[PDB]
RNA sequence: GAUUAGAGGUCUUGGGGCCGAAACGAUCUCAACCUAUUCUCAAACUUUAAAUGGGUAAGAAGCCCGGCUCGCUGGUGUGG
RNA sequence: CCGUGGAGCAGAAGGGCAAAAGCUCGCUUGAUCUUGAUUUUCAGUACGAAUACAGACCGUGAAAGCGGGGCCUCACGAUC
RNA sequence: GUCUACGGCCAUACCACCCUGAACGCGCCCGAUCUCGUCUGAUCUCGGAAGCUAAGCAGGGUCGGGCCUGGUUAGUACUUGGAUGGGAGACCGCCUGGGAAUACCGGGUGCUGUAGGCUU
């Protein structure tokens, strides 16, 4: 069978990126996470200090406790027929900000801006983001030049 | 007498007919492993 | 013969350090240590001082980090010491404690907090530290960026840092590096080091010198005569340059003046430029040959 | 000696090729790769020739000789001792495995290496012959011949490339004429409009 | 025209003994040597172990000593004086240093102490040119560009023109 | 990490010879070497790099205000 | 003089590392005392190993800091 | 136009050679009494200001190498789902969707934050 180590088969997950090994950029360190902040997982072999589990490696959870060096997030495991919001405990280089909840945030500021305008006006406004509609009626105009003809190639070997 | 040694070939079926619940989110969870001075901070911003 | 060691797949393997690291003027190991918060402290700031000992000046700033790069808050600078008196010397033990002063005083007056936390005025060359008084704003807390400057007893960075303090802010520090402190007896000599921020040691040399030599001595000390400066004077003109610097430590910039936009080094010349010059090249490399054949 | 050939003919195992875990290869059969009159230049032998498999499989290396010994064999009796140039384009690399029965018959049924063969995709080329331009039928005829050593189906081909190129022959006299490609040993050397000017000055002078 | 301070001078001077062995013999060459010098020399461990000389692993077997300036050149006129004023072509290094050796010591200026016995020793000269603490000072360390650095014809024309020497060919 | 083939350079060395007392002085060469090329490969190689796929979000437990507590952090009713 | 690591970091291998995690010196014993939480196999039980803290005594450094064993992945043991 | 101190992103910034640098500045540079450290004041530390852009550094150049970004390769390779499709097989074609990477050919060659100067 196999064997149970920790970081068993992660000679390329836990790797650096081309031409990218060196000195931690300081800018990851410069960031602050609040309580409740979601973020993004994604283990940096560089510091071994607080490394995840590679079972967490590209998940997502929420900041629940923040700590001198680390941050504890809550996030999901699926454990065979059930899921577990389990809570662990990462060094900062292997945490970033998901840029996934900016953009709701984004959306709902810019709605409810939209919303509190025309409320005097009494205009209708759409704010749920509709699906691609199936695209309406149009000309297409031809410029007195006519469609060319498209035919097969004959067969003719290369190789 | 040699047997079959490992395989999980009804397992998503067995899980799935219950069906996998997310875990039960709901408001104000737990205080259990927040740093504890912080946590006595807390506590005392409530008791004042 | 032998391999081409800067060989093409030499090159593309090759990754280029930091910029900084490249140009040597940043230690990123002692930078990560040095500038970066708790991450409990959130957004509050972790100030620190700047000193860097040039060839003929002292920068002495306060900064803090951000991400888009670090914000300097107070800034001194050795060659304004002249406006306050200190007219030659500019770069030796004294000037560096005059300058961490000024940066010190600069920045409380800025900060509106002068009449708090004086600091030694009587200067002794001892250790002293300050504290804060309750019910009034906490002393300002920063700490020291030697830099790549080699921390050795006596070093004009330490003077600075022995300047500020004097000045007021509350800079962790021991009296180890401090000219005084000998290794043998693990002592320190606050007598030592106060003649040495007064910069007898300079008006000691100045006498050895008048002792044998003269031509020496004018080359050695050629701006000291023309500005008149005798080695006893010296003490008194650095008490009243610190008199000065704790009266009026405000900084006002020097009036702008207008551009006359002018031009001081070559443009890039444009793709079209560039391949009519190989153009005319190669037509000119044919017509050279097909008369030199 | 050997198992029937039959016995590893289709790709049923990943590449595993000789190395610092496969050890104890017996060496391949064949050695050289090409012959006949190989120190020619590029204008004498436009006329090439490929045949090009059909079928997805591994090829013996064993038979890759002997294709290469009837098909030198062929050439050096019609088109003179050094009127062409062979190249087999196809190295043995991926070494098969024999579990040999001398009883303890299935246990620890890992073999150990036998021999080499090389595996082949649709469309590739296995033999290429270069030669004058009035050889072709018997370019033709030694690659038909040749055929017959090996399983599976195969074709033959007349390129449009010359000779040993990568470049079409209807216009490589011209490009060698206006000077983009020189002529080196068996090949070309393609000179773009990038180098230094050095270079150019040194061509054109 | 020439720029004034762009000029050849010599920045070090290297003398070595290298005697194979520890013991007697080398607490002597290191005493003639730190005679010669006027400072102590230091020695320096065999990096590895081969039995043909008969080394092992960190032994002193060597002594030397680096000087700058005044005793540089009259050192380095000592050792010129004896070999005449006399170096051949391959001398020079491609980076502009160059050296000889001497067979025996006493000649140069040395008074002849039985005791100690007789060494000779490696005379090294590292050419240098104002700016070159560039490649090897801390804070801001860089090269020395292309035409700053020395080359073998200019050592050569630096030799035959300041110490009016000869270069035989060889 | 394996791997085929020819090109151009030199003394950087070796091997057959040759004129040479000898001479990198010289003649061919075979080589190893270098520089551009060229044929074919990798489950325990890789600059690149899919498709299928794995997380997270798509609001009332949310946003926007005003004010209190803190023994924590604090240049600063600062930050949290 | 060139030298992006082609060396070394006890050991297998893989990952990681250049004013360092490598080499050489200086000083030391955070390999120390103590309650909890969490991760890894997992039944989500132990052992083992590991991760963030917190409370004392310290070491080192000018200091920021770093350190409660070994750069990480293994080197170990219930009841009576 | 540009520099210095501290930086952010870390080659569009690196590497090789060549040309030009007004003022400030950064440097090279001159010495070892004191502080400090070496075999050596070479490095480090300290005290200065005779000379110089030679070098570093800055700007520019190269039908430059590299790097970055496009086109081609290419709807090719591969691939989700489907068939009582073909073929002795090996494999291949089609339907429904997604869709690469070399060679080769173009373009570009650092942006920018805070504080302080010079261009009076
Ligand atoms: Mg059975
Ligand atoms: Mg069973
Ligand atoms: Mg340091
Ligand atoms: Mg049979
Ligand atoms: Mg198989
Ligand atoms: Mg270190
Ligand atoms: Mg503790
Ligand atoms: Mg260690
Ligand atoms: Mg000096
Ligand atoms: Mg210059
Ligand atoms: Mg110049
Ligand atoms: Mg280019
Ligand atoms: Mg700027
Ligand atoms: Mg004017």
């Amino acid at each position: 069978t196999n064997t149970k180590g920790k970081r068993r088969g992660t000679r390329y997950m836990f790797s650096r990126p081309f031409r990218k090994h060196g000195v931690v950029p300081l800018a990851t360190y410069m960031r602050i996470y609040k309580k409740g902040d979601i973020v993004d997982i994604k283990g940096m072999g560089t510091v071994q200090k607080g490394m995840p589990h590679k079972c967490y490696h590209g998940k997502t959870g929420r900041v629940y406790n923040v700590t001198q060096h680390a941050v504890g997030i809550v996030v999901n495991k699926q454990v065979k027929g059930k899921i577990l919001a389990k809570r662990i405990n990462v060094r900062i280089e292997h945490i970033k900000h998901s840029k996934s909840r900016d953009s709701f945030l984004k959306r709902v500021k810019e709605n409810d801006q939209k919303k509190k305008e025309a409320k005097e006006k009494g205009t209708w406004v759409q704010l749920k983001r509709q699906p691609a509609p199936p695209r309406e009626a149009h000309f297409v105009r031809t410029n007195g030049k006519e469609p060319e003809l498209l035919e097969p190639i004959p067969y003719e070997f290369m190789a | 007498a040699k047997s079959k040694n490992h395989t999980t070939h009804n397992q998503s079926r067995k899980w799935h007919r219950n069906g996998i619940k997310k875990p039960r989110s709901q408001r104000y969870e737990s205080l259990k492993g927040v740093d504890p001075k912080f946590l006595r901070n807390m506590r005392f911003a409530k008791k004042h | 013969f032998v391999k081409v060691v800067k060989n093409k797949a030499y090159f593309k393997r090759y990754q280029v350090k930091f910029r900084r690291r490249r140009e040597g003027k940043t230690d990123y190991y002692a930078r990560k240590r040095l500038v970066i918060q708790d991450k409990n402290k959130y957004n509050t700031p972790k100030y620190r001082m700047i000193v860097r000992v040039t060839n003929r000046d002292i920068i002495c700033q306060i900064a803090y980090a951000r991400i888009e790069g670090d914000m300097i808050v107070c800034a001194a600078y050795a060659h304004e010491l002249p406006k306050y008196g200190v007219k030659v010397g500019l770069t030796n033990y004294a000037a560096a404690y005059c300058t961490g002063l000024l940066l010190a005083r600069r920045l409380l007056n800025r900060f509106g907090m002068d009449k708090i936390y004086e600091g030694q005025v009587e200067v002794t060359g001892d250790e002293y530290n300050v504290e804060s008084i309750d019910g009034q704003p906490g002393a300002f807390t920063c700490y020291l960026d030697a830099g790549l400057a080699r921390t050795t007893t006596g070093n004009k960075v330490f003077g600075a840092l022995k300047g500020a303090v004097d000045g007021g802010l509350s800079i962790p520090h021991s009296t180890k590096r401090f000219p005084g402190y000998d290794s043998e007896s693990k002592e320190f000599n606050a007598e030592v080091h106060r003649k040495h921020i007064m910069g007898q040691n300079v008006a000691d040399y100045m006498r050895y010198l008048m002792e044998e030599d003269e031509d020496a001595y004018k080359k050695q000390f050629s701006q000291y005569i023309k500005n008149n400066v005798t080695p006893d004077m010296m003490e008194e003109m650095y008490k009243k340059a610190h008199a000065a610097i704790r009266e009026n430590p405000v900084y006002e910039k020097k009036p702008k003046r207008e551009v006359k936009k002018k031009r001081w080094n070559r443009p890039k010349m444009s793709l079209a430029q560039k391949k009519d010059r190989v153009a005319q090249k190669k037509a000119s490399f044919l017509r050279a040959q097909e008369r030199a054949a | 000696g050997r198992r029937p050939a039959r016995c590893y003919r289709y790709c049923k195992n990943k590449p595993y090729p000789k190395s610092r875990f496969c050890r104890g290869v017996p060496d391949a059969k064949i050695r050289i790769f090409d012959l006949g009159r190989k120190k020619a230049k590029v204008d004498e032998f436009p006329l090439c020739g490929h045949m090009v498999s059909d079928e997805y499989e591994q090829l013996s290396s064993e038979a890759l000789e002997a294709a290469r010994i009837c098909a030198n064999k062929y050439m050096v009796k019609s088109c003179g001792k050094d009127g062409f140039h062979i190249r087999v384009r196809l190295h043995p690399f991926h070494v098969i495995r024999i579990n040999k029965m001398l009883q303890t018959g299935m246990r620890g049924a890992f073999g150990k290496p036998q021999g080499t063969v090389a595996r082949v995709h649709i469309g590739q080329v296995i033999m290429s012959i270069r030669t004058k331009l009035q050889n072709k039928e018997h370019v033709v005829e030694a690659l038909r011949r040749a055929k017959f050593k090996f399983p599976g189906r195969q074709k033959i081909h007349i390129s449009k490339k010359w000779g040993f190129t990568k470049f079409n022959a209807d216009e490589f006299e011209d490009m060698v004429a206006e000077k983009r490609l020189i002529p080196d040993g068996c090949g070309v050397k393609y000179i773009p409009n990038r180098g230094p000017l050095d270079k150019w000055r040194a061509l054109h002078s | 025209k020439e720029n004034p301070m762009r000029e050849l001078r010599i920045r070090k001077l290297c003398l070595n003994i290298c005697v194979g062995e520890s013991g007697d013999r080398l607490t002597r060459a290191a005493k003639v040597l730190e005679q010669l010098t006027g400072q102590t020399p230091v020695f320096s461990k065999a990096r590895y172990t081969v039995r043909s000389f008969g080394i092992r692993r960190n032994e002193k077997i060597a002594v030397h000593c680096t000087v700058r300036g005044a005793k540089a050149e009259e050192i380095l006129e000592k050792g010129l004086k004896v070999r005449e004023y006399e170096l051949r072509k391959n001398n020079f290094s491609d980076t502009g240093n160059f050296g000889f050796g001497i067979q025996e010591h006493i000649d140069l200026g040395i008074k002849y102490d039985p005791s100690i016995g007789i060494y000779g020793l490696d005379f090294y000269v590292v050419l240098g040119r104002p700016g070159f603490s560039i490649a090897d000072k801390k804070r801001r360390t860089g090269c020395i560009g292309a035409k700053h650095r020395i080359s073998k014809e200019e050592a050569m024309r630096w030799f035959q023109q300041k110490y009016d020497g000869i270069i035989l060919p060889g």
